[PDB]
């Protein structure tokens, strides 16, 4: 009596902890800084209480290679399904940055590359508008819900693994250049337009035209398109998610 | 907490920004042009004077209409701030 | 509660369809050490009652077991809390 | 207090020990006064007596604090002897000598228990 | 009951876990979360130092938390002061109105999705929510509410920082850095419409509503 | 006082309508429960010393000790105190 | 009535652990340390003058502006409490005063109000009827909003310097420059001419 | 075999270089620095974060290397585990396929330089290259790589902006900017050809 | 099991081709859960480390 | 008098705990890293010198500025406490004059009046009586402001080299060339034939 | 005469905390590093190869060019230490001198002058018995004097095919294309073709002797 | 594996020395019961044998509790070890061969060698924490 065997509780409770506190520490909006990291811990720990017991515990010794190789697998899955997640904000963020390129809104890029001096304001604002987008449409949940979900497809216990499945998630990069030159497109297309016809204003009488007559116009109607253009990105910002989604569920199989 | 909601959220931010700074870009705009088509006119052309009276403009601009900015930018963050608990989800 | 009668007929029909933990183990062992304790103390006070049949072998060997139980618990106590803060201590 | 209720018993265990160990004292020393009747107290009894206290109230400062302020069974005599002692040498002996042996032994009993509120708390 | 040593020894053990209760199932977390968004969104990393904020966040908590605390003495550390109530039983009645505490403001969605992980039978009613589905639940919607809020926030200091490079772009200053120009803005905007006060009453009102 | 008079007859109104914790004061009553069980053990003592009838040695200490384990309940809830408040005044926001 | 010694001696040895906190959030260290932030923002350098000797120099002038409540403190609470003539309860009862009337004076009345109205209090009256825990976070918080005022408006002659070079450059013509390069040492300038940290100090110190 | 606590103690301090085992024996840097030559290419220095361009090269750099950690598992991790081999001459067996790797991505001329850096004039053996020599060798074979992918790459954004100047040019236009107008140009021509997909599969038979 | 006999037959396969309690129980493994949880954790920890010096990078 | 041995190893590791306060508010150190500082970002070069090599020259730098006042220290207070000759306290204030004397040397009238009047000290005849709590705080700041005056001083060569180049690539008609890029190797011709590290340590030096 | 045990490890130790700095201000690394922090502004790419990777080069460049020092220390003090047939202190003394050589023998006059002057030194006879906390200082300042020469030498290549680059992109009427962008390409293109990290690194090491 | 093997040998010491002096005093207290022969085992044979084959138990079961109201019993348990009689020095007529200055003087002996097993084990055990705490 009182034996109270603490190896099979620390293995029962240490490699879902390491794959769901893996998962945390790189999920989108569970992996910013602003949050506490007693609270990331906790909630990894919580999730890991309410999971474990049903999983089958496992019996590798902790001092063994075998305990790195697995430790490798779970921060190898958790963060494959963060970073998977990410690539959709990634691509917001490119489509944002580039509309606020085509505004001159950061020329000295132009000139001095990777001079200290960038602000990807539209970037930043779409971003933002993508997180609270992705915390209306409860994708957290969906992410740990998936977390605990790879465990039926892919148990604790070291399993064998495949390998143009990691390009897969290295070719999901370019989602993040094919989507976003959709979503510009849809407003891009017009700026163009419109230097096009800043064009035609200096095929007239020489200079006298751009950086004094251009730049204001094209700001103005660069704000006010993509101000109309807001209410596009909602269908397109479920279209990331999904496609991010179902992409993971393909793949991590 | 509706994606409808939070879209409208920016929509109407960023038409206060328009509002904000489509006076001064106008008024820059207009004095651009103005100076420009002076210069076809009498056939003059250098690329620094087209730059000193839109300061001008721009500065002038501020003094006229810059308290409606700032009293409706004010306006907008206090609303925000006052209805922030109330779409909460 | 009514409705809570209500939900255990209702988990009943659920055994039906269908057909201890760490913090209970830890809460077996402290009321195993109280009750353990507290037999010791009430055969000691029923020994300076002057109750016939309680030797004072009894007694002493009695409270030497409690007292070795309660410092296993202490131990046990010191470590658990160590163990937690040091997981606690953990970056993410 | 919760302190005093765990070791209320074992306290007045022990002050009854030590107010027994005075009376058997005494009917030793006044073995030799004539008319001298041997008293003693029943353990038992007492102890369930004291185990089974209304301070007045002080409304201020200046007020004053309320001021705080067993029986005994005669022993049944063994041997008729003149002058009308009946304190026996041999029986208050064993009962002198036994009430030392319970006096340590809820001394030791008492020390425990406090040593072990102790451990619990050091750290 | 235990033993006065095993009381003893539980509650010295039970105080090592307060900054877990204030974290995890306690008003801390969205508060914390929001300062610092409002710290990153105003330009100063440093500006309310971390301790002013935490003292701050502190006050608020104690204020916001006041009924429920309340409701724990009444009902749980006033009859087991009184040795009316055993110490084994004060923790379970008062873990209740903590409990519907965290309940009110957690949401459907979290605590369908934690009933569902635990393999759980069916909830028909929020009284068989147990504790262990309520806690990650609670401190789901706790984050996102936070993060909601921390991103409506940052909305305004934006706009500001995109409105002042719009300005300094139509005069053809284009190597002229917009956030040295917005930050004393932002400070000034933040100043104007009470910052503080309105971001207060707003947060106090999120948990009373 | 006049105003304490005022005081007075403002908390008896008070009482009249009628027909809240504070962790400072609850900290203030364990304090003061510790610094009155000390202050019984020493006057007892003082009294034993002095020579006094009816106070005897077991019970002088069985106080002491007592007050002894009062204080260390005090130093330990003390202890677990600070560390918490420490903990939660260096985390960063 | 008066606590035993050895607990006068654990309450004292465990209230130092707040200094910190009471330097922090109490006393004008707040404002002070959030102003010199913000101008060393201002100044166009983010770290000329290294966070010790801004954090020191703050110490200094903080230990100076509270200098009179502090002497306040001594006569009424430390004096009379070494010298074993008022309980320790007492004597920081009565020194608690002079605190209250200086986190008072420089106290916003809406600060108050809405720390009043989340604390449930009802008829509060005397402005000597405030409790401490609802005077703190007032203070704290009409603090942070005077430290911004203040901040907001000693960036003001730096930006006009900044747009005063950026305008000149590039009507001018040299566009390609980056004003702030030029524009650092004329911020030093105007700093160093007006004796900016004399003049600062002053400022800061006739802000109470 | 010595001490599970001398064990130990080195197992975690070899834990630390993991970023310097990542960077100087792997193919990261190469990967990181072709991201980061074509991000500026294309004339937006933050379009794709750098969490995300890291992360794409961490999964490139582990299919790259999943070869070698096939050989590692199967000189090193299985005869472990038999205890045929163990310790001494398994951690360098196991580290074997990773001095072959590094041989192979390794040009002549900086292993060279970097012998007569050490004085090491026996060096005849290809095969038998001290670690001290090869690892700062591979680096700077791997630097010149990755500059010679990255104006590879830079040829065709190149062209497109030349293009676009010179037909602002001939158009009459002397004032427009061509850096906007052919920005989305090069992004449609980098989305239509599928530039990224074509790129991995370069980098991976680039080896 | 059946597929456990399986395993047993493989393993033989491979063979050719290569050709009640007491303190003294309870604290031994009470300390050598103690210590492989802590070896965990700072194995963890370096593991984290070296991933946030990694993503910490500047491309 | 003296203080008991024990007492005296409290104060010593006490006191040594305070050293980099010491370093930074009492010596030459503060003023040689701000102009390390400044000069660094003069030259365009924001991380060129790692900060460590900056600070072990600062520090360098600052010993030798500071040997003769180490030297009237122990000569006057450290050697005869050492022998025995006399107590931990007399030393100390023997071993303040020296320091006090070089931070008066070096601090500005102005400062020392603010934080006089500020802290209400009484009419002070001469600088033999000025308080270490008065002289600390307006030492730091004369420091700053002289700091700040050397670094707006020193950035003015590097700018006429920008402004030079900037005009001869615009008369050109070469509208968007950059002049960073042209003029930071130039800046670093320039600092290396004047010989700018030995004559710019020379300098500070010499000031003081 | 030799030190106690105890004090021996202590010393030891404690010494061991001055790794870095005695890397930066006694070794090659000074040198070696900031001209990468240059070259990677040469080439027009502030990104470049990471920081990390240019700090290894640059520790097992320093490594290799202090080889001879090295051997030098542990042949002469360092192996009577381990053999028992020196105490701490002398070998601390002895193995120094190879040390003091290399500094001295990159360390020019003047800054040692300055730095001697500095310190109201007396007469030193010869460059043999100039002491350690005069030669540290200068050895520095003229690793700084050095390491700027060589960044400003190597700034020229790149300078050359900027001015030649916009010039043909004025000389054709395209003034509104900004040059950076088209040179950087060549750029990366000559430090290809030449084998410019590899001749860089040459270079240096012999630039050490 | 390779911590549990490190710290084998002195666990197995440290059990083997409580068995032993488990047997000891049941030697001292039927030191004055007429007709027992004292017992003892040999230290190192059994330690080496424990060593190389797993503790065993004579018999050790015990009913099942498959329900949480089932009445929990063991029956008799005891050790694999070999208990071997000590030989008598004087001869008693009761005919015990309890000797008692043997067994105040084994006792005393493994006494201080399971504290120096209690010793060497917690040495080890911090000679491992001190690796691992960082």
């Amino acid at each position: 009596v009182t034996s109270e065997q603490w190896l099979y509780w620390l293995h029962l409770y240490f490699w879902p902890l390491l794959r769901v506190l893996a998962l945390i520490s790189t999920a989108p909006i569970l992996s910013e800084r602003a949050i506490p990291k007693r609270v990331k811990l906790g909630l990894g720990i919580m999730i890991t209480l309410v999971i474990a017991p049903s999983l089958p515990a496992n019996d590798t010794p902790l001092f063994s290679i075998a305990a790195l190789w697995l430790a490798m697998q779970q921060i190898l899955i958790g963060i494959a399904l963060g970073f998977t997640m990410q690539f959709a904000f990634a691509a917001v963020r490119t489509a944002g940055e580039f509309i606020g390129l085509q505004m001159g809104l950061s020329f000295a890029t132009f000139v001095d590359p990777g001079s200290h001096l960038n602000m990807p304001v539209l970037a930043r604002i779409m971003d933002m508008l993508a997180m609270l987008l992705f915390l209306t449409f409860n994708g957290h949940l969906w992410l740990i819900s998936l977390l605990v979900d790879t465990f039926h497809t892919l148990p604790i216990g070291s399993n064998p693994v495949n390998s143009n499945a990691f390009m897969a998630l290295a070719r999901a990069g370019g989602l993040i250049f094919l989507n976003g030159l959709m979503l510009a497109l849809p407003v891009i297309t017009l700026l163009l337009t419109l230097n096009l016809a800043l064009g035609l204003l200096n095929r007239m009488a020489p200079q006298l035209s751009i950086f004094v007559i251009g730049f204001p116009l094209t700001l103005t109607v660069g704000i006010m398109l993509m101000a109309a253009l807001m209410p596009l990105i909602a269908p397109f910002c479920e279209h990331l998610f999904s496609e991010i989604f179902n992409l993971l569920a393909d793949i991590v199989s | 907490m509706t994606p409808e909601s939070v879209m409208m959220m920016g929509t109407e931010a960023m038409k206060v920004a328009l509002a904000l700074a489509a006076p001064l870009l106008l008024v820059a705009l207009i004095t651009g042009l103005i100076i420009s088509i002076l210069q076809a006119a009498t056939q003059i052309n250098e690329m620094t004077l087209s730059f000193i009276p839109k300061i001008v403009a721009v500065f002038i601009a501020i003094i006229v209409a810059g308290p409606w900015m700032l009293n409706l930018l004010l306006d907008y963050v206090r609303t925000l701030f006052s209805n922030l608990p109330y779409i909460i989800g | 509660a009514i409705q809570g009668i209500e939900g255990v007929i209702s988990q009943l029909q659920a055994t039906a369809m269908a057909a201890v933990s760490f913090a209970g183990q830890l809460h077996a062992a402290l009321d195993r050490i109280s009750d353990r304790q507290a037999a010791a103390r009430v055969q000691a006070e029923k020994f300076t009652l002057g109750e016939p049949g309680i030797a004072l072998n009894d007694v002493m060997a009695d409270m030497q077991k409690a007292s070795v139980s309660m410092q296993m618990g202490i131990q046990v106590r010191n470590k658990l809390v160590a163990a937690y803060q040091e997981v606690m201590s953990m970056q993410v | 207090d919760r302190l005093d209720a765990a070791l209320r018993f074992q306290q007045e265990a022990l002050n009854l020990r030590a107010q027994r160990q005075e009376i058997l004292a005494a009917n030793i020393a006044n073995a030799d006064t004539p008319g001298y009747q041997a008293r003693d107290i029943d353990f038992a009894s007492e102890l369930k007596k004291v185990m089974v206290g209304v301070a007045l109230t002080l409304t201020s400062s200046h007020h004053i604090p309320a001021q705080a302020v067993v029986d005994l069974l005669y022993r049944v005599p063994d041997q008729p002897s003149l002058d009308g002692n009946t304190v026996d040498m041999d029986r208050e002996r064993t009962q002198f000598a036994d009430n030392s042996l319970k006096y340590q032994m809820g001394l030791t009993v008492l020390g425990s228990q406090l040593k072990g509120m102790m451990n619990v708390l050091q750290g | 009951s235990w033993s006065l040593s095993v009381q003893t020894l539980v509650f010295i053990t039970s105080l090592t876990f307060l900054p877990a209760i204030l974290l995890m199932m306690t008003s801390f977390t969205r508060i914390i979360i929001v300062f610092g968004l409002l710290r990153n969104a105003l330009g100063t990393p440093s500006a309310p130092p971390n301790q002013v904020l935490l003292g701050l966040a502190l006050f608020l908590t104690f204020f916001i938390m006041s009924p429920v605390i309340d409701k724990i003495y009444v009902d749980a550390y006033q009859p087991f002061s009184e040795q009316k109530i055993s110490m084994q039983e004060a923790l379970d009645k008062g873990a209740q109105p903590l409990r519907a505490f965290m309940l009110r403001q957690t949401r459907e969605a979290d605590l369908a999705l934690f009933a569902r992980l635990a393999n759980s039978g069916p909830l028909q009613g929020p009284e068989a929510v147990p504790m262990r589905i309520l806690l990650p639940a609670y401190v789901t919607s706790e984050l996102k509410t936070a993060f909601q809020i921390g991103f409506t926030i940052f909305i305004p200091f934006l706009i500001i920082d995109l409105v002042i490079a719009s300005v300094l772009m139509a005069l053809g200053m284009m190597m002229v850095p917009p956030a040295t120009i917005a930050l004393p803005f932002k400070l000034m905007l933040f100043v104007l419409v009470d910052g503080w006060q309105l971001l207060m009453g707003s947060l106090a009102q999120s948990f009373y509503s």
